[PDB]
């Protein structure tokens, strides 16, 4: 039906736009829609089943308002107008989260609806194919390398979740590239109240066998055994109460396809022993292969441009693990705002969201705590364990750890003390309380000094000038901190 | 089309640091094969090569990545 | 309203962006929901081969409606001649053209 | 020899309900057809979708299904799900447990056995006035 | 060049005596044995 | 490979040597990869202010 007119010959059009016309006509035709406006406002906007629920008007606005170099600072520059919008609107523009994606991310995942939501977010795609990396890279247009970052979608990578007497986690076949979901069930059979046990996969037939004591017995040794016969964990000496212990063991399908028990035997110096045990079973389940949590991780990561290596810390450090909600996104958006607003590291932005400096190391990188306090390992290490109550007043002394704190915040003792007061204006004493909370808050007063051209003495002069004098970071909400 | 998808080729990070006398594990008349192969970039380069050639057509570049302004 | 306030020099980058993003979205939809089964389109690359138009090109490339009508036909013909397409008509392929 | 074979078929010549009328084969299709011809040979590839619905016979039998289907979960044996193809004078039988890569989840509303491709020997296809 | 390669391999297959064949490789030893040897030949000639 | 030293020859011990690694000059990076991979030296002249 194309006319052979002059205007189809001498007018330059972009490619893509011609392709978009073709797809829109094919798409409009199917589903019988009145116009391209329906194709876009209804079909494409609200179609989660596919790579994306694309909202054109949203992107039209987002891109132009981002072409406007201020990055919405011009609206902030005018509070009468900025205040007409929820902060989320502004944040929802700086991050590429369309209203439909927002709703997807904000709905909490209810396990009783794992299938029910699967059918909402996916078309009639059996998980059998959806779960394979061949399909996933296609469904999501991801690099197959990125799929390796999207691993360990559990409450932790280390100490994982437990509820209603079980564990639900993905296990990766390291050479195949595939992942399957397993349910590990744990029922108590003996005196679990004296000593517990947990079993986590880490690869096929590879398990982390963890244990914990509630009541001390003077064992000469501990022997943890499969069906009370095959030793799995050997521990010498009397083990301790409220200490988590672990070892890497092998339990093959012969050991785990049928119900089995792990004995926990506390062998005394005498011929007797005290014991605890739980019954375990490990099975692969299609019933848990929904990975709705993955769908979100992928969509969120691309909307935020936060690779899982930074993003998991952002979401797990601020809320309950294994889910995403509005509260989580708040922290994500805020983290991005500061990252976008100041020439700072994404971790810095997270701290400014009233987040602690984490002691957990991961992904071949030092823990956030170590990055600040042990990179300068001044012939020993600082641990934030409540013991090293180093005297931090002006005219004060201590060991190299005091020097570590001085170095960590790049300030002298007079300023370091003032910084304690900045966090806590009641902490006028000669010490650091030595925990992550106050160290993180010391870091925050310093960060406010790094993001603005302020000295430490000036941080207080300004708070007074403003009316924020005597603000305790030790008692500041994240909303107040952002404020 | 003929090549099909680029295969996923994971790398191993496991090594036993065996002693040489033990390493000298031989044939006659936890891997069985103590050592591992490399990728074979010659074959992998066919995808890398096509990917660039296609990239250039899609981005209006010449065979060597130079810009061009054809009518 | 917001779009309306741009200089043409800016409107042009807006379009380049929107056009590339939109096509990816429409293309994906097509593949999953409205593509016919007989044409076994698995990805945007096949979509190109079927609809005879490249939806992965940058917005920098310019054309005309006729230039795309030619080209899209030429591709069709080339695949027919090279037997990429399964059953081109014997009495048509032999035509002098 | 130019062969005009449609690339997709979705129509029916006949159909029916199960023995107890508590189900029927759903009006499904043959979404893809491909072929290769040669002097004195022909191969036709049928890539069918066999859909099963627990739709009973109209009347009290459909109503029994409505309850059977809504108040429980599916049964159907994939080994006996099959497609019988007859080309002219030759017959071939294919089953869902061999020619389907993914079996559908059990349900009563719909199960769809999507076959990969049935390779049909068309050399037994008998033409009358070039119609077969 | 295309035609000559087909004497060794045709991804689309071959027709023999009018019959549609079930193979792509037209060299018997390439058609047969579709697995990699687990034990490589210990040699210096890539041809061996 | 980027250092100064006296020689260790038998008649070069009193010679002063300076060295530079080509790899550390990052010459290749001055032009896009797409221009070609074979990048070889044609000539070297030395200026000693």
């Amino acid at each position: 039906s194309m006319a052979l007119s002059q205007q189809n010959m001498d007018i330059e059009l972009s490619t893509l736009s011609l392709s978009n016309e073709l797809l829109l006509e094919s798409i409009k035709t199917e589903s019988k829609l009145e116009n391209y406006t329906k194709v876009m406002e209804m079909l494409s906007t609200f179609r989660p089943s596919g790579a994306t629920p694309y909202h054109d008007a949203y992107e039209n606005v987002r891109e132009v308002i981002q072409l406007q170099d201020p990055g919405l600072e011009q609206l902030n520059a005018s509070p009468a107008i900025a205040g007409l919008m929820h902060q989320a609107s502004l944040l929802g523009i700086n991050a590429s989260i369309s209203p439909e994606l927002f709703n997807i991310l904000t709905e909490e995942i209810t396990e009783g609806n794992a299938e029910e939501l699967y059918k909402k977010n996916f078309g009639n795609i059996e998980p059998a194919s959806l779960a394979m990396p061949e399909y996933l890279k296609r469904y999501y247009n991801l690099s197959d390398e990125e799929l390796s970052q999207f691993i360990g979608k559990a409450s932790n990578f280390g100490q994982q979740e437990y509820s209603n007497n079980q564990l639900i986690t993905p296990v990766v076949n390291s050479s195949d590239g595939t992942v399957k979901v397993y349910r590990i069930t744990r029922e108590y059979t003996t005196n679990a109240y004296q000593m517990d046990v947990e079993l986590f996969p880490f690869g096929g037939e590879n398990y982390r066998l963890d244990y914990k004591f509630k009541n001390f017995y003077n064992a000469s040794y501990l022997s943890i055994k499969l069906n009370d016969k095959r030793e799995l964990v050997r521990t010498e000496g009397a083990p301790q109460v409220n200490i988590e212990y672990s070892a890497n063991i092998t339990l093959n399908t012969a050991d785990i396809s049928q119900p089995f028990e792990i004995g926990l035997t506390r062998v005394l110096p005498s011929g007797s022993w005290a014991y605890a045990a739980a019954k375990f079973t490990v099975e692969e389940y299609n019933q848990y292969s929904f990975l709705l949590k993955l769908n979100k991780a992928i969509r969120l990561s691309r909307a935020t441009e936060l690779s899982p290596t930074i993003l998991e810390g952002i979401v797990r450090s601020v809320n309950l693990q294994l889910d995403i909600n509005t509260d989580v996104l708040g922290k994500v958006f805020l983290t991005k705002y500061y990252m976008q607003r100041y020439a700072i590291h994404a971790e810095t932005a997270l701290i400014l969201c009233n987040a602690p400096i984490s002691q957990r190391s991961y992904d071949n990188q030092p823990s956030q705590f170590d990055r600040l306090f042990n990179t300068p390992l001044l012939n020993g290490q600082y641990f934030s364990t409540g013991d090293e109550e180093i005297d931090l007043n002006s005219g004060s002394t201590g060991d190299w750890r005091k020097t570590i704190l001085k170095r960590a915040f790049n300030i002298d003792d007079v300023s370091l003390f003032r910084l304690l007061k900045i966090t806590d204006h009641d902490n006028k004493d000669g010490k650091i309380k030595n925990n992550l909370k106050n160290l993180s808050n010391l870091y925050i007063g310093k960060l406010l000094a790094d993001i603005h051209q302020l000295t430490i003495d000036e941080l207080d002069l300004l708070l007074i000038a403003v009316g924020e004098g005597k603000t305790n970071l030790s008692a500041i909400s994240d909303k107040q901190l952002a404020t | 089309h003929l090549l099909g998808d680029k295969p996923y080729l994971p790398l191993s990070t496991t090594w036993s640091d065996p002693r040489l006398d033990r390493a000298a594990d031989i044939t006659t008349q936890t891997l069985t094969d103590l050592f591992l192969p490399q990728i074979n970039e010659v074959m992998m380069n066919y995808w890398q090569t096509l990917a660039q050639r296609v990239y250039n057509l899609r981005h209006n570049l010449s065979i060597d990545g130079q810009p061009l302004y054809l009518p | 309203v917001l779009t309306a306030g741009l200089n043409s020099q800016q409107a042009n980058t807006l379009h380049a962006f929107l056009d590339e993003s939109r096509s990816a979205a429409l293309s994906t939809y097509y593949i999953r929901q409205v593509a016919k089964a007989a044409a076994a389109i698995k990805s945007r690359d096949d979509l190109y081969q079927y609809l005879l138009i490249d939806n992965q090109v940058s917005a920098a490339i310019k054309t005309t409606r006729i230039a795309e009508a030619i080209a899209s036909i030429q591709l069709y013909v080339n695949r027919a001649l090279e037997n990429v397409e399964e059953n081109a008509n014997s009495g048509v392929i032999s035509r002098q053209f | 020899e130019d062969y005009e074979i449609p690339s997709s078929v979705s129509s029916r010549k006949d159909y029916g309900w199960g023995d107890y009328y508590l189900s029927m084969v759903y009006n499904g299709d043959i979404p893809t057809i491909n072929y290769k011809a040669a002097s004195s040979d022909l191969k036709i590839y049928i890539s069918p979708k066999l859909r099963i619905i627990h739709n009973g016979y109209e009347g009290q039998k459909r109503n029994q299904c409505n309850l059977m289907n809504k108040y429980g979960k599916l049964a159907i044996s994939p080994a006996k799900v099959q497609i019988i193809v007859k080309a002219g004078g030759k017959e071939q039988t294919f089953t869902a447990d061999k020619d389907v890569s993914i079996q559908p989840s059990p349900s009563f509303d719909e199960m769809n056995y999507q076959f990969n491709a049935l390779e049909i020997d068309g050399s037994g296809l008998n033409f009358i006035n070039n119609s077969a | 060049a295309n035609r000559w390669l087909k004497y060794v391999w045709s991804p689309s297959g071959y027709i023999v005596h009018g019959q549609i064949q079930n193979y792509q490789w037209n060299v018997r030893p390439l058609l047969e044995d579709t697995s990699w040897n687990s034990d490589p030949l210990d040699s210096v000639d890539p041809d061996a | 490979n980027n250092n100064l030293a006296f020689g260790a020859g038998t008649d070069t011990k009193t010679s002063l040597q300076a060295s530079v690694s080509f790899a550390d000059l990052k010459i290749r990076e001055d032009y896009p990869a797409s221009l070609g991979k074979i990048r070889r030296i044609k000539q070297i002249s030395v200026t000693l202010p």
